[PDB]
């Protein structure tokens, strides 16, 4: 069927410059209007820019006029996103999507919805470098039947960092709040277990938080306050 | 008119024409 | 013949003539330079002819349906507007008005059909076409009539054609199939089958023109019609409380109008033309030029971005191009010309009764591949003949057959005869293009003796060719382009029942 | 070129009507299209034209029209359909405008938070930063204001929280409120407490803590 899929998705520093390829299969990309949408984490999506006519006529938002550049190239079917003087904003997850109606003449019209889209290439825009996360423990100080035990992940970069708890045994009753961005550019997940509370000193319980990029392993133990 | 008289040879020396081919 | 000095422009009839009256008072109180403006019967027919002979108007405003054909023939001469100008239209119309990659003409408006219905007959229109017979029944106990729009122009009913199926030229890879015509499809078919089953439900009448429906709606006599923006001033007078809508759905599947797009040409032989550019750009198009020719005339959805705001307060806009967003924009390829024609007769001929559907559809997807291959067969034959070096340009098997036919049996012919051909040609007194556009007079008279022959019309090809060669003497050569155009029109007009009887040019080939 | 999209976020269960309209502001292209978004996954496109559904989409889906207005229902939804909805237009120029889509969630009894509030642990400290977490656990709907009270002064300034998405067999919601200060600022701050409203709250709830004791 129709695959695209887009690479080039890094990390940039601001006002920096980086091009994002979107790869195509299934479908001529020249035969097809072609749009790059984006997506900010925890947003929703917003249209970057476009090739629209038979002609190569090409569109932007204002936000990414003469900034971006779109272009297509027919002999390797790839279409291309050359971004400029990036900024920290301009981060999100870019989807190339494609475009197409049966009837449709030199003139390009009616306009349809994006039929397909990429699996996204998440862009990072920030001065921020890489290393491991910092771990803090939430010791409950026992709360009514059920009390929380947790250990805050804060200021690490980039993403993903995963945390499980005991070695992935406990699944029940677990919770990772999603990290969010910190005025450092520097993100911070979270993560609480709730437990019985009568198993507090019988029961050891450990988190595992692993962050890939920095190579960082840290395992930590969490155990109640003397309150 | 003679032009309507030329039309009708037209049509003559056609008919004819395609009578030997 | 144009004049210099003075611009003269043609509209069509059931446009805002008026509003373009006055914007052509507005340019002669600036520039100083008379302007006319004139709605010739069928300008669109009018207009190729008398400017092939180097007269007509300086500018010619029509659907950018055909002006590619204009473009391609020469008649119009490509306009150069500045990159800021072309921003100021939007990019669809520009891409539907340009043609071979160059601007051929300045788009005014898009426009589409909307099903205009009467709000006290009907308090809500059928949202599918299935639902016509029973209102019209309901309607027709209380003595009216639910629907009656124009049958005579294709244009009106190809939405119902094309709302299951049908094309006009198939699309591939990035250009049109002329071979390949959706006329004739399943879509089609269904169609205009549920339009002639509506005819002769008594629901309609065959005989129902623009001018009766219009009057019709306009007394309150029926309940729905289907037109464009220019017919909705009169029915605003006739102070019957209206309301315009989508085009009923057919078969669950939308009507799709072809979307049509008004455009100002300026015409080739034109020594005015740079008068005409200041006519359009500057005073036409603009805020107050559109919005005089659409107070006196709604244009439809304006091309102009700027006005499009003022666009947006009156909903049937919004409708018209809604319909259109189901529909399409009309192709600009010159076939589409003959293609009008051919749906033409197909629309009229099932409304009759005259032909069964299928017939009718069937005929006129011939008259897509009998025109464009004739036209084709006579082009790069008489300017072969004429300037003696045959064209290199790729023709298909049943085209090369057919050129090496005509040149063997119709230099053969010529060189049989010489004597009568010379003597004819000094007898019509051919020296300007003006002779050789009433040439359309032999013509007709050719075969207006009630007999046909494959060796009259070869005998006529041959004569057109003599006469080409000596246009090329006389030096009119531009000559050349009209007259080949000449014979298709009358080949197609009253010759096509042979032609499809005799398969075409595939007939003529195998009888030389 | 702008689109309102309407509502926010609305809660249905399963099978409910629930449209979605969408607005179009001095615009009059009604080339207007609806796509569906899962979290974490590419937006798929359920309808087009405003009016035609793309195929392969189940007829539950319906692209109603209203003139200046474009309404996207459901006959009849269906746990699969628990997603975001977006609309967007395409001009009739060179554009594409996306409406600011809306979040469709189970609609089940509503439940209470678990309110727990965590200072910092004595590690944070040392480091040199104060991160105090409250942690609303179990609730519906998402609707759930919560505010710092320090030293009985409101603190909203300095506050970012993160919500848990629907959970799983019980489709209620999490909320970690995270506040954080200076050290010093921690230190010469004595009671600090999380508060939250929530529809299952008839009245406010408190969870406190203070500083050097217990
Ligand atoms: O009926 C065939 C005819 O259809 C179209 O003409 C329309 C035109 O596009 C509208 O603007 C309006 O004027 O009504 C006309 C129909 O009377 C095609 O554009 C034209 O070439 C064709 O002959």
């Amino acid at each position: 069927e129709v695959q695209l899929v887009e690479s080039g998705g890094g990390l940039v520093q601001p006002g920096g410059s980086l091009r994002l390829s979107c790869a195509a299969s299934g479908f001529n990309l020249s035969s097809s209007s072609i749009h790059w949408v984006r997506q900010a984490p925890g947003k929703g999506l917003e249209w970057v820019a476009s090739i629209y006519s038979y002609y190569g006529s090409t569109s932007y938002a204002d936000s990414v006029k003469g900034r971006f550049t779109i272009s297509a190239d027919t002999s390797k079917n790839t279409a291309y996103l050359q971004m400029n003087s990036l900024r920290a904003e301009d981060t999100a997850v870019y989807y190339c999507a494609r475009e197409y109606h049966s009837y449709w003449s030199y003139s390009w019209w009616p306009r349809v919805g994006l039929d397909y889209w990429g699996q996204g290439t998440l862009v990072t825009v920030s001065s921020a470098s890489t290393k491991g996360p910092s771990v803090f423990p939430l010791a409950p100080a026992a709360a009514a039947a059920t009390a929380a035990l947790g250990c805050l992940v804060k200021d690490y970069f980039p993403e993903p960092v995963t945390v499980s708890w005991n070695s992935g045994a406990l699944t029940s009753g677990v919770h990772t709040f999603p990290a969010v961005l910190q005025s450092s550019g520097l993100y911070s997940l979270s993560s609480v277990v709730t437990v019985p509370s009568s198993s507090l000193g019988t029961q050891t319980y450990i988190c595992n938080v692993n962050h890939k990029p920095s190579n960082t392993k840290v395992d930590k133990k969490v155990e109640p306050k003397s309150c | 008119s003679t032009m309507g008289q030329v039309g009708r040879q037209l049509a003559i020396i056609g008919d004819d024409i395609n009578r030997r081919y | 013949k144009i004049e210099e000095g003075k611009l003269v422009i043609w509209i069509n009839g059931d446009k805002g003539y008026n509003g373009l009256a006055e914007v052509g008072k507005k340019f002669e109180k600036d520039t100083g330079i008379k302007v006319t403006v004139e709605h010739p019967d069928k300008l669109e027919e009018k207009f190729p002819q008398v400017a092939a002979t180097g007269d007509g108007p300086d500018i010619i405003f029509w659907a950018h349906d055909r002006f590619g054909g204009y473009a391609q023939s020469g008649l119009l001469a490509e306009i150069t507007p500045d990159k800021a100008f072309q921003d100021k239209l939007y990019p669809f119309t520009w891409d539907a008005v340009r043609y071979n990659g160059k601007l051929i003409a300045y788009p005014i408006a898009v426009e589409a059909l909307s099903l205009i219905y009467n709000k006290d007959l009907l308090p809500n229109p059928p949202k599918t076409w299935e639902e016509i017979p029973a209102l019209d029944k309901e309607l027709k106990a209380k003595g009216k009539s639910a629907l009656m729009f124009n049958l005579q122009e294709p244009y009106f009913t190809w939405p119902l054609i094309a709302a299951d199926g049908g094309y006009a030229f198939k699309y591939e890879n990035g250009k049109y199939d002329i071979k390949d015509v959706g006329v004739d499809n399943a879509g089609a078919k269904a169609g205009l089958t549920f339009l002639v089953d509506l005819i002769k439900n008594k629901h309609m009448n065959a005989d129902t023109d623009y001018s009766i429906a219009e009057a019709a709606f306009n007394k309150g006599e029926t309940a729905m019609t289907i037109n464009g923006p220019w017919a909705w001033s009169n029915i605003d007078t006739s102070k019957v409380n209206y309301g315009v809508t989508v085009l009923p759905t057919f078969k669950g599947q939308p009507s799709k109008p072809f979307v049509g797009v008004l455009s100002a040409g300026i015409n080739a032989a034109s020594p005015n033309k740079e008068l005409a550019k200041e006519f359009l750009e500057n005073y036409l198009l603009t805020d107050e030029g559109l919005e005089a020719v659409n107070k006196d005339k709604p244009l439809g959805a304006v091309a102009l971005k700027s006005y499009e705001e003022e666009l947006a307060k009156d909903p049937r806009i919004a409708a018209t191009m809604e319909n259109a967003q189901k529909g399409e924009i009309m192709p600009n390829i010159p076939q589409m010309s003959a293609f009008w024609y051919a749906v033409r007769t197909a629309v009229i001929n099932a409304a009759s009764g005259r032909q069964t559907v299928d017939e009718a559809l069937k005929d006129a997807q011939t008259i897509i591949e009998l025109y464009r291959q004739s036209l084709e067969i006579i082009s790069r034959y008489l300017r072969e003949q004429a300037t003696g070096a045959a064209d290199t340009a790729p023709m298909g098997a049943t085209s090369r057959k057919a050129l090496e036919t005509l040149r063997r049996v119709g230099d053969g012919v010529q060189r049989n005869h010489e004597t009568a051909f010379q003597g004819m040609l000094r007898k019509l007194d051919i020296k300007n293009e003006d002779d050789v556009k009433s040439l359309s007079r032999v013509m007709i008279h050719v075969f207006s003796d009630g007999v046909t022959n494959w060796g009259r019309i070869v005998t006529l090809i041959s004569f057109g060719a003599f006469v080409a060669k000596h246009l090329k003497t006389i030096n009119q050569e531009s000559a050349i382009e009209p007259l080949a155009e000449s014979i298709t029109d009358v080949l197609v007009r009253t010759k096509r029942d042979w032609l499809v009887k005799q398969r075409g040019w595939d007939g003529f080939v195998e009888f030389f | 070129a702008q689109m309102t999209q309407s509502p926010s976020s609305l809660s249905a269960s399963v099978g409910d009507r629930v449209t979605i309209t969408c607005r179009a502001s001095q615009s009059v292209s009604s080339a207007v299209a609806w796509y569906q978004q899962k979290p974490g996954k590419a937006p798929k496109l359920l309808i087009y034209s405003a009016s035609s559904l793309y195929s392969g989409v189940p007829s539950r889906f319906s692209g109603s029209r209203s003139g200046t207005d474009f309404t996207l229902t459901i006959s009849s939804l269906q746990p699969e359909d628990f997603a975001t909805y977006y609309c967007q237009q395409a001009s009739l120029t060179a554009l594409l405008t996306f409406g600011q889509g809306t979040k469709v969630e189970i609609k089940r009894t509503v439940a209470a938070p678990s309110v727990f509030i965590f200072p910092p642990s004595d590690s944070q400290l040392k480091s040199g930063t104060a991160s105090v977490v409250c942690l609303l656990n179990n609730f519906y709907p998402r609707e759930a204001k919560v505010q710092w009270k320090v030293d009985n002064a409101l603190q909203s300034g300095n506050s970012q929280e993160s919500v848990t998405e629907q959970d799983s067999k019980d489709s209620t919601y999490s909320l970690s409120s995270t506040l954080t200060l200076s050290k010093a600022d921690y230190e010469k701050h004595k009671v600090y407490a999380c508060e939250v409203t929530h529809q299952g709250l008839s009245s406010p709830v408190t969870k406190s803590f203070n500083r050097g004791e217990c």
